[PDB]
């Protein structure tokens, strides 16, 4: 019988905010938060664009759903799985959602939702080329802020063995 | 705040509507929140679901008003309407009725 | 008496062409090339859009610039030294400044100008904090035909460790 | 091809204009490439420097022609012109002079 998991590889992600000059200059001001590289996704840096999107948000309904540039890292806060009692998607389908509709990376908020890690890391679908973190607690709460209350935002994450 | 929802958080906006209201997901710079509305705004059309009402974006093409995704209301200014679509003059077949801006067949 | 220096980590460069396809989807396609980190700025991952500049635009001389979205990955196709015969700026200093100007990277085609290498690389001025790649050969063959016939492109840098 | 300069390159455009030409930098998407005009386009200004001339943008606040980098010659209608800058009225000190859009004492 199957013993314990390899606990998750550390996702170091910086969120960038940063300000222009008049003269074309930016200065940037970074925010160091970690979270996990999940089993639906690769262990892999990525960078791109903050985009938050609404968990109903991402279905195969809507159809029609706007366009985004490609490359955005998609920002996902989930909630207590008794708000949407019967999902579009599971967990996994929606990070291939927003793949598929350009994102870089998929950051999921899971503090909500905790047994949401473990349907990430179940290793059963085909795991998606981008990587798909998961974040909780205090950095979660961090990101979320400045999502709420920020113009724009970057994230890097890095993988660092 | 989270008008219109019967729940709600800080992150999401509205999570599910009150019965009657339509679902609509607001775009804010980074931001994408729910909001409940009476009616779905300029541009988008209501769909009563089997779980919720949503709004969805009109794409019809020369569409002012779109009932479904596939079905137009209302075309823009200067075109005909036939079967749900909008074009500049009606297809072979058909002619404007009267004074109006609807297909029907003849000349 | 000094022996030869370490050599430069390989930076893995996937570059990624993208097309909208029926419903809100992005097809892409990838092509993997190859450079080298140089001591000029860090050897890490980074990723955005890529964004040609000409060398003789970088400069400190002309002063407000037109603002670019913070994030680009920045190439330069660098010339035969004799094209430039007092350059505005040497070639860390055009690095710095697609820095200042909001470059998540810089990549130097130094096909035409291989002193640039050991310019890049002489690590007495203190290193960007993002990384400054250069390349050469059939990968800077492929970059720059990309960049000459696309619409648009998306680099990933990697830094496999 | 490479109308007006002494070097062109393939990647980058020209890379020396002639000698009485402005480098203007051409952004088309991705792409960044040098040409050589006779005179700058609008809404951009030449600058002779010491090596070479080359064409900037005008950013001057309310401008439709740019001299220099903070030297306006033509306001834009409305504003008068006082000292290189457009401004909605003269500024203290200064009054239009006749039928005319600068400030003068």
């Amino acid at each position: 019988e199957t013993g314990e998991s390899l606990a998750k590889e550390t996702a170091f992600v910086e969120v960038v905010l940063f300000e222009s000059s008049p003269n074309g200059d930016y200065k940037t001001h970074t925010t160091e938060l970690q979270g996990r590289f999940s089993r639906a996704g690769a262990t892999i840096s990525a960078e791109g664009e903050i985009v938050q999107m609404h968990p109903l948000g991402l279905c195969n309904n809507n159809d029609e759903e706007d366009l985004y540039e490609y490359g955005w890292v998609g920002v996902v806060k989930l909630e207590q799985p008794e708000m949407d009692p019967k999902p579009c998607l599971t967990v996994l389908g929606k990070a291939k959602r927003a793949v598929q509709r350009g994102a870089t990376a998929v950051i999921f908020d899971v503090s909500d939702n905790p047994d949401a890690v473990e349907q990430l890391n179940q290793g059963l679908e085909d795991p998606l080329k981008r990587p798909v973190v998961y974040m909780k607690g205090m950095d979660a709460i961090k990101l979320m802020n400045i999502v709420n209350k920020q113009k724009g935002a970057r994230a890097r994450i890095q993988h660092r063995p | 705040i989270c008008k219109g929802c019967l729940s709600c958080s800080k992150d999401n906006g509205c999570l599910r509507c009150q019965p009657k209201l339509f679902f609509y997901l607001r775009r804010e710079g980074m931001r994408q929140y729910g909001e409940c509305l009476q009616s779905c705004p300029p541009g988008y059309y209501g769909v009563r679901g089997p779980d919720m009402n949503r709004c969805s974006r009109c794409r019809i093409e020369n569409c002012d008003s779109c009932f479904s995704r596939d079905f137009c209301i209302k075309c823009k200014s200067g075109f005909y309407s036939h079967k749900g679509q909008c074009f500049e003059e009606c297809p072979e077949g058909f002619a404007p009725l009267d004074d109006t801006m609807v297909c029907v067949d003849g000349t």
